[PDB]
């Protein structure tokens, strides 16, 4: 329940207007591999 | 289920668009594995259905 | 003092605590694999296939206009092109997966072609006592990252013994350097050679 | 700092041949403050 306050927020930061951007795509997700504990971890693996 | 709903959408409105795709944009690309590596296709076969 | 390019290196890990060089085979056994090193004085372990000369070394936007299109010494934050001596061919990171537990785990093997995906590596350090700009001293924390994939050369422990694997996990690396330029007409390690005065043969059970 | 910073500015302009107007105003700062710091740099040194 709390970690899904924030992607609802990300996911206004790279998908405006029905498109994606591209400068904050390619950091997000080279962010988003160096701790991937916040992947869920079922998949982290069930 | 509602977590998992926001985990994969988040990274569908991450992915390049189908434009850069047709250049070879190699960084892009480059992108476009990792996302495809990472989840198999067949288990979101199980959840649409 | 300082690594520099064409000069052969030998990565080696720690992991009781233990070092772990990394070598592998070619020509067959396309994989790598891992070889101890601190059991030197009961066991000599192979260094055959461990030897990695640094042909090049770019920054980052330096290859970029090479894939579209003497003795530099190198920086953190540059790309590297490792070649193994004995194959004659480069490092990679390869497509498929040798762990088979949806680890996304990719496994690190050789390539013959010379083709610029995912032959390159980028280093990184490791705390903050170095940053960006700073030359690789002799000896000190690395953390390589792949180019294409942009996973880490990591060790991993999980699948029973220890394997080395391109994951999202950093793993630090000692570089630890083998052998620079050496002189014409001396020699050093490494060097095949021949003890005439008459060769020095064995028998073609061969003691 | 401004060394690797000018010269990565070249390499993602060595693929391209002509050079548009908000490329160079981004290059004319980069020397201006280089050609600041130089003359900074001898006046350190202009004594013997």
């Amino acid at each position: 329940c709390g970690g899904e306050r924030y992607l609802d927020f990300l996911r206004f930061a790279v998908f405006v207007n029905g498109e994606s951007v591209e400068e904050n795509a390619n950091v997000v997700v080279r962010l988003l591999i160096r701790k991937p504990e916040c992947f869920g971890p079922a998949l982290r693996g069930s | 289920m509602s977590f998992y709903a926001a985990l994969i959408d988040l990274l569908g409105r991450c992915a390049p668009e189908m434009h850069l795709i047709q250049a070879g944009k190699g960084e892009a690309l480059r992108i476009r594995a990792i996302l495809r590596s990472l989840v198999p296709l067949d288990d979101l076969v199980g959840i649409i259905s | 003092q300082f690594l520099r390019t064409d000069d052969e290196v030998v990565l080696q890990c720690s992991a009781e605590q233990l070092k772990l060089c990394l070598a592998a085979e070619g020509f067959g056994n396309r994989l790598c694999f891992l070889e101890p090193t601190s059991n030197a004085q009961n066991v000599p372990p192979d260094l055959a296939i461990c030897c990695f000369t640094l042909e090049q070394s770019l920054s980052v936007r330096a290859l970029q206009e090479m894939l579209a299109n003497g003795h530099r010494t190198l920086l953190y934050g540059h790309a590297i092109l490792l070649r193994h001596a004995h194959s004659r061919m480069y490092l990679s990171c390869l497509t498929t997966s040798r762990s088979m537990t949806d680890k996304l785990a990719f496994d690190v093997g050789l390539q013959e072609d010379a083709t610029g995906e995912a032959c390159w590596w980028t280093m990184h350090p490791a705390s903050k006592q170095r940053s960006e700009g700073e030359k690789v001293r002799v000896g000190d924390d690395l953390i390589l990252v792949s180019v294409s994939s942009e996973r880490y050369l990591h060790l991993s422990t999980a699948s029973g013994e220890l394997q080395v694997d391109a994951s999202f996990m950093q793993t630090l690396w000692n570089m630890n350097p083998i052998c620079s330029c050496c002189e014409e007409g001396y020699v050093t390690g490494g060097h095949v050679l021949r003890l005439f005065h008459e060769c020095l043969t064995i028998s073609a059970q061969r003691r | 700092r401004l060394q690797e910073s000018i010269s990565d500015f070249y390499w993602y302009y060595s693929g391209k041949d002509v050079i548009e107007e908000q490329g160079k105003r981004n290059f004319s700062k980069a020397m201006s403050v280089a050609k600041q710091v130089f003359n900074s740099l001898t006046e350190y040194i202009q004594g013997p």
